[PDB]
């Protein structure tokens, strides 16, 4: 007699391969065969084979061990530095509160890049609620972190080529401009992506949404460049004026271009954008300026700042005279 | 003027030697009997409940 | 003649400081044995004053043991309300180079000067209801270091043109003056009858000015270094003093002498300020150390500190009945303390 | 240091009037601003306050929705717009001046005054009686009576004394029970307790003529006793 | 209570007009300027228009606060220490007083004087935290007296044609700058006389400089 | 397919989720391999 096999199918007293079976794919174009003693108990599914261009995977687990070890480190760094911050009551002028707000988004930005590792490919494939939020509350980390680099680019590039203007600014802009501007943005990033594409979870890509977040970002680094160039131009116009030798000029010059690049952002636009190795290369080497961004810039900015330090001591002996007595 | 100046210092010398002095272990004594009789009136030897500190 | 004058001065000085030896037949601390100690001080921060954009430099306790004033580079005279940290005024200066600041016993004025050398007096008790200049009593050529309210008629001054001051507020002109001292004059702290007060300057020699009589009583030769601040002990026969040199000196005026050094190891900053708790028992003195510390004036041993200020400390000072302590740093911060 | 009022006079019900207070010889731009009313059978009645700064604004019960406060410190004149006027409004109205603090003297100054004439939970203060007749050099021994108590847990009653002479505008007596106003002399005198309040005068002066008022000022809106006259 | 309330409403108040007055204060810049009543000062002053003495001007939109102390009688060390705010230290001295001596008529000479205030404020620890400005006066009555007075008779360590007002002028700099000892700082130096218009640029642009400097060491950029 | 430094978090994420299920799918693979061999 005729019944069905375990998939649904009538068979004849040849019929092709399923589509899929469990999930994996198969190429129907070749069919299956039923033997015969009345119907035999065996199904011959020899025909049905499933079908599975490929990147080095060593090299990629590589860089997320890297990315692991530099945002734990710079995790460590900068909930030692939030600490120095609110133990420190001294330490309340406006150059010292950017820098405090921009601390805080480098946690901030490092705590939600600890939330999102635990994503497997389920995750990706169905648009859960809660992964397009995480994935959102992620990129206004990030967008929040490049305008208040913005904003540290603005206030370093006043107080160089502007002097009165560096004391015209006030608090009140600048927590403006780091808080209010990113939430429509964001926004507008997240109507845009759910009437465009919303049929995966929102960090994937398809081969235009992401240019609302991404369109002005490039657009701060570009402009946080020019102000890079007009601060260097002024130090070496002081380097002209300070030590009067070609070797100290350079060393000094270099010295604060390395040290200002992971404050201002210019390390994502050293190496901006086929050749595997290049681009293995570019993987590698912007995993590593992305982690160690945030603990170079706190450790630079924190424990070699000379106020910083002398707080710090202050409050070490404060602490011993206290409780020595 | 340096004169003058000598004469005036010689003149309060002579003002500051001629007084009486008290012994000092009495005038030491004195301040110790005038610690202990207001100690009870220092609100800071002596703590203050939150009934009657202002502060609290 | 100058020698001879000099060899009869020298042998004044050598006569009383014979008497001082003959008279000292102990020190305070060889009896001090059988008292019981202070010990542990455990104050805290009840107030803090936020109202300063530069640097603080002095303040004075009212009467009252509710209002006080401070001066700060700023140029704003503030009073303050302790009790519920209300500004009660912010006073503009035409000066705003002030160092020192008075509040009288009636609350009527308030007084303030500086490296102007004229001190000013503002009436806080007026039908306009602003306050305004009352008096500018300018007659110096060092900058004032330091005043202090007699009443609503009469003020002492001490400047840095070596020269002390007694001031009639309602003429305007100066009542007496105290040609004593050598050096700059930093600071004078009255007696509670108002009949005699301390002053002391950078010739490290303090010395006791009578108020009506217009001379000085006594001179106190024990410092090393610059007098910085005095406090009068409340019983009317003692004072004590702070210097550059670390060592807070408790003088008798009745002994004619020292009575006790205060000194520590770990202690090498100068002095700014000092003041007496209510009883006496216990001595505030504020340092370059950021802090100010407390110590028990009878036992010389040190009971203890506090430390909530991070500049360096300028002022200090004690209400009448010695319910609170108040302190003051350049920090533009002050900090009550009980 | 004056108050110059105007826009008053005869008006219709339902009109409505725009007062002006012209202040000089003081620093005007500082002080709280008062309304306040006085019909020609009863006693004073408060009518609203401005702080200064104009950062908040109190109006009384029967007040608050009709009457608009508002001041001009750069020209320093105060302006009251009032609307929906009836005949119960018709009333000499005075324009005050006050500092609120610790130690301050509010209520010293009065001024002029200006005629307008139309064609629940509150503290009440009771003067039972209305006058007493005296005689110069003798004491007098006056009874105010709160409904709640005025004792804050700061320790201070607010209790205020007036004294309203005749043809004259209230002067300042006594704040606060211990606390003499700059001008009177120290023959006057405040006790009590938490709701039973005593006004003492000695060796009474002629001069001393004129309605005596008690107020509390312990909470918004402020109220006014009836009025104890000597005669 | 109402008059609590009313009293925290003042505060605030005076809170809102101590802001309108830091940010003046901001705005503000202050300027203390050191030296002596015979360098000339005044006609410093006079040029610059166009007790403690303050001296307030405009520039096109930043307020300078000029400080003289000179006027006073007293000893700098108990006083001096509440000008650590200030963003520039100034010293006006004249280069026509080696042939003038002190007041007690002895064998040193003003310049000498001057020379040890200028180390004796250097040395001070709340000025190594801001710059030093040297002012060069009477250059041209320094020209007139190196001809009338040659340049022999303070001058010992003098290498250069003893009528020759530049080496003068660079001789006494170079003393003046040699006697700083710390390499941290710099000393903005200027060539004035009474009809010197251009002091108020100077000023302005070794203040910009000193600030500047400030802002890269705040920086950890040098 | 043009890769940024400022979205290299996403752009590893996804590579990770897409040899994820490479491995994912593979293991599946090779079980119903079993599966059908045994069947």
């Amino acid at each position: 007699n005729t019944t069905l096999d375990q998939i649904g199918t009538c068979w004849p007293r040849e019929r092709p391969c399923p589509e899929y079976f469990n999930g994996v794919k198969y190429n129907t174009t070749r069919n299956a065969y039923r033997e015969c003693l009345t119907w035999a108990s065996k199904i011959n599914y020899s025909q049905c084979e499933p079908i599975l261009q490929r990147k080095y995977d060593l090299h990629y687990r590589i860089a997320l061990v890297v990315n692991y070890l530099g945002h734990c480190v710079s995790v460590a760094a900068l909930v030692a530095a939030f600490l120095l911050f609110l133990a420190l009551r001294s330490i309340r002028c406006l150059r010292n509160v950017i820098h405090w707000n921009l601390i805080t988004t480098f946690i901030l930005r490092n705590v939600m890049w600890f939330l999102l590792q635990l994503v497997d490919h389920e995750v990706h494939e169905s648009n859960e609620v809660w992964c397009r939020c995480i994935t959102t509350i992620f990129n206004y980390f990030v967008v929040t972190n490049f305008f208040w680099m913005f904003v540290e680019g603005c206030y370093l590039h006043t107080a160089i080529v502007m002097t009165y203007s560096t004391e015209r600014l006030r608090k009140c802009l600048f927590l403006f401009i780091g808080w209010c501007i990113p939430f429509p943005i964001i926004v507008a990033w997240a109507i845009g992506k759910l009437y465009y594409e919303n049929e995966q979870c929102w960090f994937g890509k398809e081969p235009l949404v992401d240019y609302i977040y991404q369109g002005p970002i490039i657009l701060v680094l570009l402009i946080n460049f020019v102000f890079l160039f007009n601060i260097v131009r002024i130090l070496m116009t002081k380097l002209r004026a300070s030590t009067t030798s070609e070797t100290i000029q350079y060393r000094k010059a270099v010295k604060a271009t390395l040290v200002l690049l992971p404050l201002l952002g210019i390390t994502y636009m050293l190496f901006f954008v086929e050749d595997d190795l290049s681009q293995i290369m570019f993987i590698y080497f912007n995993s590593f300026l992305q982690s160690f961004q945030g603990f170079f810039v706190s450790v630079f900015y924190c424990f070699f700042n000379g106020e910083v330090r002398s707080a710090v001591r202050k409050r070490w002996h404060r602490w011993q005279d206290h409780h020595s007595l | 003027a340096s004169i003058a100046q000598a004469r005036k210092l010689v003149e309060q010398l002579k003002m500051e030697a001629n007084i009486d002095r008290i012994k000092v272990s009495k005038a030491a004594a004195d301040l110790m009997a005038y610690c202990e009789a207001h100690a009870k009136e220092d609100p800071l030897l002596t703590p203050v409940p939150a009934s009657e500190n202002p502060f609290r | 003649e100058l020698d001879q004058l000099r060899q009869e001065a020298e042998q004044l000085k050598n006569q009383i400081r014979d008497a001082r030896k003959a008279c000292a037949d102990a020190t305070l601390s060889q009896i001090t044995n059988n008292i019981d100690p202070v010990g542990r001080i455990q104050m805290r921060t009840r107030r803090t004053l936020r109202g300063h954009l530069a640097k603080i430099y002095a303040m004075h306790w009212g009467t009252d043991s509710r209002l006080l004033v401070s001066a700060s580079q700023d140029g704003k005279l503030i009073i303050w309300d302790s009790y519920t940290t209300n500004k009660v005024h912010a006073i503009p200066l035409r000066s705003s180079w002030v160092m020192t600041c008075a509040y009288a016993p009636s609350g009527n004025y308030v007084a303030c000067g500086g490296l102007d050398n004229i001190c000013s007096i503002y009436n806080l008790k007026t039908r306009e209801g602003n306050v305004r200049v009352s008096r500018e009593l300018a007659g110096h050529t060092g900058y004032l270091s330091c005043c202090r309210f007699l009443d609503d008629n009469q003020i002492v001054t001490s400047s840095g043109d070596t020269t002390c001051a007694l001031w009639d507020i309602e003429t305007g002109q100066q009542t007496t003056t105290f040609t004593g001292h050598t050096g700059d004059v930093m600071s004078l702290s009255l007696a509670p009858d108002t009949r005699l007060f301390v002053s002391g300057a950078c010739d490290a020699s303090a010395k006791l000015w009578d108020v009506r009589e217009g001379m000085c009583r006594q001179t106190f030769t024990g410092h090393e270094s610059d007098i910085n601040a005095i406090c009068f002990f409340p019983n009317g026969n003692a004072f004590a003093t702070g210097s550059d040199d670390a060592t807070c000196r408790l003088f008798d005026l009745r002994a004619d002498q020292e009575l006790m050094t205060y000194s520590h190891d770990n202690i090498i900053c100068g002095i700014t300020s000092v003041s007496f708790s209510k009883s006496g028992r216990l001595l505030l003195a504020g340092y370059d150390d950021f802090n100010c510390n407390v110590w028990d004036a009878l036992k010389a041993d040190r009971a203890g500190v506090l430390a909530g200020h991070d500049n360096r400390v300028s002022c200090l000072g004690v209400t009448d009945d010695g319910m609170a302590v108040a302190t003051g740093s350049w920090d533009s911060f002050l900090k009550i303390w009980n | 240091v004056q108050l110059v009022e105007s826009g008053g006079g005869l008006v219709q019900p339902g009109g409505s009037r725009k007062l002006s207070c012209s202040a000089s010889g003081f620093a005007f731009s500082s002080f709280g601003m008062h309304w306040v009313r006085q019909a020609p059978e009863k006693g004073l009645e408060w009518v609203a306050y401005i702080s200064s700064g104009s950062g908040t604004i109190y109006y009384a019960d029967t007040v608050k929705g009709r009457f608009t406060i508002s001041r001009d410190d750069p020209k320093n004149t105060l302006f009251l717009q009032m609307t929906s006027l009836r005949s119960e409004d018709t009333a000499m109205y005075y324009c005050v001046r006050s500092i609120y603090y610790y130690g301050s003297s509010p209520f010293d100054f009065w001024g002029q005054g200006t005629t307008l004439t139309v064609s629940s939970a509150d503290i009440v203060m009771t003067q039972a009686t209305s006058s007493v007749p005296v005689t110069p050099g003798e004491s007098v021994s006056i009874s105010c009576r709160s409904s709640k108590s005025l004792l804050h847990s700061n320790g201070n009653t607010y209790l205020y004394w007036f004294l309203q002479r005749p043809g004259q505008s209230p002067q300042l007596l006594i704040y606060r029970m211990s606390n003499l106003a700059s001008g009177v002399p120290d023959r006057f005198s405040g006790s009590g307790s938490g709701t039973a309040f005593t006004l003492t005068i000695s060796r009474l002066e002629a001069e001393d003529v004129g309605v005596y008022y008690c107020m509390q000022h312990l909470e918004y809106p402020l109220t006014f006793g009836a009025g104890t006259k000597l005669e | 209570s109402a008059e609590d309330k009313a009293a925290v409403e003042r505060s605030k108040m005076i809170e809102k007009q101590l802001r309108r007055d830091k940010r003046d204060a901001r705005r503000e810049l202050k300027l203390l300027l050191l030296g002596t009543g015979e360098s000339g000062k005044s006609t410093f002053i006079k040029q610059m228009r166009i007790g403690i003495i303050e001296y307030p001007f405009d520039l096109e939109n930043i307020i300078f606060r000029m400080v003289d102390v000179g006027a006073q009688r007293s000893e700098r060390r108990k006083w001096i220490h509440c000008f650590e705010n200030v963003t520039s230290i100034m010293f006006l001295v004249a280069l026509s007083e080696y042939d003038q001596v002190l007041v007690e008529s002895d064998n040193e000479n003003r310049m000498e004087e001057s020379k040890a205030l200028f180390r004796t404020i250097i040395t001070y620890p709340w000025f190594q935290n801001s710059s030093v400005i040297l002012f060069l006066n009477k250059k041209d009555l320094l020209e007139d007296k190196i001809l009338y007075s040659h340049l022999v008779d303070y001058f010992p360590e003098f290498d250069g044609p003893q009528r020759d007002a530049q080496a003068a002028r660079e001789f006494i700099l170079k003393m003046f700058v040699d006697l700083n000892p710390d390499s941290d700082k710099i000393i903005y130096s200027h060539f004035t006389c009474s009809t010197d218009t251009e002091n108020i640029r100077f000023v302005f642009a070794a203040v910009k400089d000193t600030i500047l400097q400030l802002n890269l060491k705040e920086y950890n950029l040098v | 397919n043009p890769s940024l430094s400022i979205d290299l978090t996403f752009h590893l994420l996804r590579t990770l989720l897409e040899l994820a299920r490479t491995q994912s799918q593979r293991e599946r693979a090779e079980q119903n391999r079993i599966i059908f061999d045994s069947v």
